[PDB]
């Protein structure tokens, strides 16, 4: 490789984007980390970009000029910067200088280089290390494409709810099954709270596939909106592909609950509230919750109390929320929820008034009116 | 705080 | 009958001004409260962090008077929480040391509890003081932006008394005068106002770290001082605290007379530049910057890696008459100094090899120093 | 880092 034909010109902003997108799921230890560097490859006027965490598989591509083809592997974090850097270029030429491991940047004028032009320079991994990080782009058994902006709205209300902890196996994974009309399902739940998104797609394979949540973070910064995705999957792995991306992760091999069974069928207690109301009161009551997020609700027909109280202190902050908005059928009940759940959970509905449901000593239930392809469930807290 | 009805699991 | 009646947003904005000094984070510790007190149809707020003493007065609404200590985070959690009522009821019950809040049956509560009256005698301080033997007065303007151009400048740890102190002192044609250093940096700023008494005070930076958030920037500022103590008043505040008894190190000597080389260089284009090379400069801050007759260039590299960053700054965002130099800088240090500076150019001035004097074209009010780092 | 040429105190 010499250095006047390794190089290529690209937009600044454009790979600065990209990057800033290939680097989310990198966790950045320290320069010399391999699992902390991104690898890049010039393949004629394309660039190809890509990342792993190890088990998330990231690769996108965008177009470019250049010359030969080769490869570089590079810290995530000084190359994001060094682009950075020179956001001021509308366009910028990378140049690969192999015998001395380090990329030289300069501004791609239109013009003539002076004496003394701004110029930066990374270093970068031996060519030995690239053959340890490479993952080049399986038997599917299964694939939909769905527009972009549906998958968004379905990831947004359901990764929220997964199991945190990547280690508590199952919990963590989104759940990919079928309902009794053949419809694809996606369900999530850390063992407290749940969400149920019923998608129109039509599957006649067999649907029971496990993700882990973590993917899902990672798209929904991805997905434009604008445009379809193909999703596909196989027996050990999961593949979605939008727009230059592709991207692609281990399933878990698990069995995911019975989830089906925690449905409640038909609940006694039901009220309607105005939403946005609903989050101002819940913010101002939350500074009256401890770290146990405990959250005392009393539902009447005239008002639901919420009522934020500290047992040894005594400081107690008790809103209303009444007519208009709010209505209420059902018996006089109170209840303890995790106020942390309760906002997530209602930070995600779109619609103007929320519906909450319950029977008593039993699983809230949160959808939206007329729509039956969400259900969100939040066990309560005991009430002492 | 009791978990879901979940089975197994709670 | 132990309540009064306030406009909530005023005495929300009133709290979290007070308790900027309260830095205690137990809620039963003393030292985490503030104390208010009804006097008449006046409220007043006073806060200390047993250093500083604050106090700040509103108009109210009520019929007895009462003080109270409260944990001032709480206290400003409940006045926020009830920010969508204009004006609230806040009732006093000793009977359970709380502090109840309303709006003005099943209506919105809150109760927030209080300390014991007992434990007010220990946090009260009276600002009533005739001990101050001459003051001052300045626009609020003017005090704010010599307060921005001074407290940055002051040594970080308050256990170096004198340099984390601002030096109130007078020049040659008597106008009040501040300083502030660390040793190695240092603002020089001269006011507009003239004072006939002597000036030779002390006053830790924190205080004004912490008026800079109070001035609303209209109207007069009156300033006192005595042997021991410092004063400040303006709109309805009362702020005191303490001289640091010292004597502070003489910042004439080290101004710099005549300067060989002197470079005019475009602020806006320096200021984009450094926080692009920022990204080249390592945890000692060292910054190398060559000074030529037709650019000045801007490095950051780490000599263990090879990562290297150059920018070049030339004409006509940048003059030079001087000789050619290279000398280390504190990134940080120049990158604070020049946010302040709000002229279209910039001057930077130094003989070689010797202290770095920045300055506004046609301003001669300011002056700010910086010791270059050493180049090996 | 060199300090200011102060007196006393550099």
């Amino acid at each position: 490789h010499m250095l006047h034909n390794t190089f290529f010109i690209c937009e600044t902003n454009q790979i600065m984007n990209e990057i800033e997108k290939a680097k989310g799921i990198i966790l950045n230890r320290n320069m010399n980390d391999i699992w902390s560097a991104l690898l890049i490859e010039v393949k004629k006027s394309n660039l190809i970009i890509k990342s792993t965490d190890r088990n998330i598989f990231f690769e996108s591509t965008i177009s470019i000029v250049s010359e030969t083809d080769f490869k570089v592997l590079i810290n995530a974090s000084n190359f994001y910067d060094a682009v950075k850097a020179f956001n001021f270029y509308k366009k910028i030429k990378i140049v690969f200088n192999e015998n001395n491991s380090k990329l030289e940047i300069m501004g791609e004028l239109n013009d003539e280089k002076e004496e003394y032009e701004d110029h930066l320079k990374e270093p970068t991994f031996s060519y030995e290390e690239i053959e340890n990080y490479n993952y080049d782009m399986e038997d599917y058994t299964f694939g939909i494409e769905i527009k972009q902006k549906s998958f968004k709205k379905v990831i947004n209300r359901i990764a929220f709810s997964a199991h945190l902890d990547e280690s508590k196996n199952v919990l963590n994974g989104v759940y990919f099954s079928k309902d009794e009309d053949s419809k694809l399902l996606l369900v999530s739940t850390n063992g407290h709270r749940m969400s149920i998104c019923k998608t129109e797609v039509i599957v006649e394979e067999d649907v029971n596939f496990i993700v882990p949540v973590k993917i899902f973070n990672f798209l929904k910064h991805l997905m434009s909106g604008e445009g379809m995705v193909k999703i596909k999957f196989s027996d050990k792995k999961f593949y979605v592909e939008f727009d230059n991306y592709k991207i692609a992760c281990s399933l878990i091999n698990g069995n995911y609950p019975d989830y089906k069974s925690i449905i409640p069928k038909e609940q006694k207690n039901k009220s309607l509230v105005s939403l946005g109301i609903l989050k101002d009161r819940l913010a101002r009551v939350n500074l009256y919750v401890d770290k146990s997020r405990k959250l005392v609700l009393t539902f009447s027909e005239l008002q639901l109390k919420l009522l934020g109280e500290d047992l040894i202190t005594g400081r107690k902050g008790e809103f209303f929320i009444k007519d208009p908005n709010y209505l209420y059928d059902g018996a006089d009940e109170v209840m303890a929820i995790n106020i942390s759940y309760f906002v997530e959970a209602i930070s995600v509905f779109e619609t103007s008034k929320i519906e909450i449901q319950f029977n008593s000593g039993n699983v809230l239930k949160l959808s939206e009116p007329e729509n039956f392809n969400f259900t969100h469930l939040i066990m309560p807290m005991s009430l002492g | 705080v009791p978990t879901l009805p979940l089975v197994p699991x709670g």
